């Protein structure tokens, strides 16, 4: 099998060599071969994405891509979905900048994500709060680009439990004052859905309207990855700084061989149609692996991909900041319990 | 049912009567979907169709 | 000083007006600062190059927007999806041109588009004020389970929940429609008599054919169908009483391209101000940065009115919604179509000649039929009801 890594950012030119012998030696299972191939992209410009890609695809005829990263670039990651969707070939990220959440998933495409879910964030959260015991609370939402309030909408199907909870919905901001209309707050428990790019000018002017200290928690959940801003910040990572980055590669180059070594084992065969990146002006020819990714088992722990194709059960992790602009990890999260950190003028016993 | 035969003459309307599936008149349930249009027992029926 | 824009369309002809054109809509301005070029190209079939000569030859231009219009080519939601990720890439607004999709309805896959056509989505509430106007009720519709079908549904409710008029089955069936017979026997005993259809061109023609041995395309039955399912193998093997929309702008862009043009010269008007007025971004050989006053002028653009053109309703809304636009009602008599009437903000019915309805009745068959048979559902409970 001719497996293809890639990478982008003139960072990752030493460790392109290095992690080929690595691939090879890490990924050990019967009836497959592992030959990939080390690649460093020219940056992030458009049409050298499509000549590399393609040209890779055509002239050595690579059998899958996995591409991964550091940055803050998400703006390629449909382009990537883009052009897998004319050769069947599917395309497996594992971290960075292309490859937070995307939805809905393009016709005729199997780009595979290594994403958590905006609503599985969003439920890890309660069991956070359940947890501290903070039942009044109000979450804020602003008017941003590439936002719907329909993903945040599975609080009010929660919280119809024995404790009851409390709720007064959320204001937009829009970007351009905002003093005038956050007022309406009670509780300190707030949690934040907005642009990151567009972020900073919210914080600054939420930190000088007195909601900075700590008696004002702030909540940074969802899409908004990071690794002026006020103290007592949780986020959510789903591993993707920990758990070895630089080994992933090997990870992610391994599932993807299950993938043909289930289906060879299950449908004997070599359907590499998508060799050419021209062979055929057509779109009606698929190798159907969307198929798959049912029962994927790996690390004790259950990696079946769903529809969305997303990690149904991932390594979600919770993460503090402390006060002197220093980032840390407080706790831990696992399958459906919260081992944690710390768990326990007006404040009187 | 007395009363129904009542009713029938008075209107002009026939009918077949036909009991319900589980014993249970009927409520709003629901723990691994939509909290709404979740009706069972009689309340379902006569939503549905 | 010189701003330039894109212009990629589909005929070598239409290019030739836009230099008349802007040599034309540049006297409008006033000329202060309008020296602009037409700076057109050509698309071609093959997916090799549409990946490539978005960035190939208008981004090296210094472009500032770029008009992409369909091609008479039998496709759809095709050729207007590669500008749609090129331009976002570098955050450049573009618009689309006869952009008749549903799919281009939502800001999270492209973050900027517009479209100076209204899409089929629109249409549904059309049909609301055509079953008003006729005192129409207790209706079913018909939909295919895909992108076009959820849009279907979900405009249609909204406007029915405020008199909560809820119509009795919204029964759906999959795109990949073959020999479907149950189906169509479920909506017959229902005592509806209306049916919207809202399907494709292809799909219209099983269940034309499905439907006329069944019986149920005679009296008694009056059909509202959508502008996709009149023409193609959909005109053959329809009932004799459908009724379906049309737009008179559509097929046609030419009235369309003197608004296009025009809009955007208005731009410069309000790029005069003490906000950063910096170019996007030269070449495509590589870049890390975007241009931030895009939305700056986005919010005017909307904010416009641009009298005659076409009709002289060009008002523009989030995600080219196209708010205003005419459709001009038409119907089937005998094999000859003909037209009945002409429609706005609120319709018009003019009754050009006449209309006829399935089986040939000059009356308007009122879709219903009371149901003297029905059923009662009852509990074992002692003093009330033995069993
Ligand atoms: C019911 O029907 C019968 C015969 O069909 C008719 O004689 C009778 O008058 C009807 N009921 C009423 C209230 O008219
Ligand atoms: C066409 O537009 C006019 C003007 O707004 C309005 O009365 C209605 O929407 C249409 N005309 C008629 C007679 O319905």
């Amino acid at each position: 099998l001719n497996v293809a890594l890639v990478f982008s950012g003139p960072a990752y030119a030493a460790e392109a060599a290095r992690l080929g012998p690595a691939v090879a030696a890490a990924v050990r299972s019967p009836g497959l071969d592992v030959r990939p191939v080390a690649l460093v992209l020219n940056g992030s410009d458009p049409r050298s994405l499509v000549l590399q890609l393609c040209d890779l695809l055509s002239g050595l005829r690579v059998h899958g891509v996995v591409f991964e990263d550091d940055s803050r670039a998400p703006a390629v990651a449909p382009i990537l979905d883009f052009l897998s969707a004319q050769t069947s070939l599917p395309i497996v990220a594992v971290h960075g900048g292309a490859a937070l959440v995307l939805t809905p998933k393009e016709k005729g495409s199997t780009f595979l994500q290594l994403g958590s879910s905006t609503e599985q964030q969003l439920q890890v959260i309660f069991e956070v709060l359940e947890e501290y015991d903070w039942t009044s609370f109000v979450a804020v939402t602003t008017r941003a680009p590439g936002h719907r309030a329909f993903l945040s909408y599975i609080e009010v199907l929660t919280d119809g439990s024995l404790v009851g909870w409390e709720h007064r919905g959320a204001l937009t901001l829009d970007p351009g004052v905002l003093s005038a209309q956050l007022r309406s707050v009670s509780a300190q428990i707030r949690l934040l859905f907005c642009a990151r790019e567009e972020a900073e000018p919210v914080f600054r002017a939420a930190e000088e309207a007195g909601l900075t200290g700590s008696g004002y928690v702030w909540f940074m959940v969802g899409p908004q990855l990071a690794g002026p801003l006020p103290a007592g910040l949780f986020a959510v990572r789903s591993a993707g700084w920990r758990d070895d980055l630089a080994r992933r590669v090997a990870a992610g180059v391994a599932v993807v061989a299950r993938g043909a070594q289930a289906l060879l084992r299950d449908y004997g065969f070599l359907p590499e149609l998508g060799h050419d990146c021209r062979a055929q002006n057509r779109t009606h020819r698929g190798e159907s692996l969307h198929r798959y990714f049912m029962n994927i088992t790996w690390d004790n722990r259950d990696y079946s991909f769903n529809e969305d194709g997303f990690l149904v059960n991932p390594s979600l992790v919770v993460i503090s900041l402390t006060r002197d602009r220093t980032w840390e990890v407080v706790g831990s999260w696992e399958q459906q319990t919260l081992r944690l950190k710390y768990p326990l003028t007006q404040h009187l016993t | 049912i007395d009363l129904l035969i009542k009713l029938a003459r008075t209107m002009n309307f026939t009918y077949e009567v036909h009991l319900v599936a589980d014993g249970k008149f009927g409520t709003q349930e629901r723990v691994n979907n939509s909290n709404k249009k979740e009706w069972n027992g009689m309340m379902g029926e006569l939503l549905s169709g | 000083k010189i701003v330039n824009i894109g212009a990629v369309l589909s005929t070598r002809k239409h290019e030739q007006m836009f230099r008349e054109a802007v040599n034309q809509a540049n006297k409008r301005h006033g000329s202060w600062k309008i020296q602009l070029n037409a700076t057109s190209v050509t698309h071609k079939p093959n997916a090799i190059q549409m990946a490539l000569s978005v960035c190939e030859d208008l981004i090296s231009s210094q472009v500032y927007a770029i008009l992409v219009s369909h091609p008479p080519t039998p496709n759809d939601h095709f050729t207007p999806t590669p500008v749609s990720y090129t331009a976002g890439f570098y955050r450049i607004p573009v618009l689309g041109l006869t952009t008749r999709m549903s799919i281009y309805s939502d800001k999270s896959i492209h973050l900027s588009f517009l479209r100076t056509v209204p899409p089929y989505s629109h249409q549904s509430s059309v049909w609301f004020e055509m079953m008003r106007v006729y005192s129409w009720n207790h209706i079913i519709l018909l939909v295919s389970d895909d992108h076009e079908g959820r849009a279907a549904q979900k405009r249609l409710e909204t406007l029915l929940e405020e008199r909560e008029s809820k119509a009795e089955k919204v029964l759906q069936f999959d795109p990949g429609t073959k020999n479907v017979t149950a189906l169509l026997m479920e909506a017959k005993e229902l005592e509806a008599r209306v049916i919207i259809l809202s399907a494709s061109e292809d799909d219209a023609a099983t269940v034309y054919r499905a439907a006329a041995m069944l019986n149920m395309t005679g009296s008694g039955y009056v059909w509202l169908v959508g502008e996709r399912e009149i023409s193609g193998n959909a005109l053959r093997y329809a009932p004799d009483g459908i009724l379906g929309l049309q737009l008179i702008n559509g097929k046609n862009e030419s009235a369309h391209i003197s608004d296009a043009v025009g809009v955007v010269a208005q731009a410069v008007h309000e790029l005069l101000e003490k906000e950063n007025i910096t170019d996007p971004p030269r070449g495509c050989v590589g870049n890390t940065n975007i241009w931030k006053t895009g939305p700056l002028f986005k919010r005017v653009l909307m904010s416009s009115k641009y009298a005659d053109g076409v009709t002289g309703r060009v008002e523009f809304n989030e995600d080219g919604d196209r708010k205003f636009a005419n459709y001009s009602i038409m119907n089937l008599q005998n094999r000859k179509l003909v037209q009945v009437g002409i429609y706005n903000g609120t319709h018009v019915i003019p009754n050009d000649r006449k209309i006829i309805w399935p089986g040939g009745e000059t009356e308007k068959p009122r879709g219903y039929q009371m149901s003297t048979r029905l059923k009662i559902v009852t509990i074992h409970q002692e003093p009330f009801v033995y069993v």
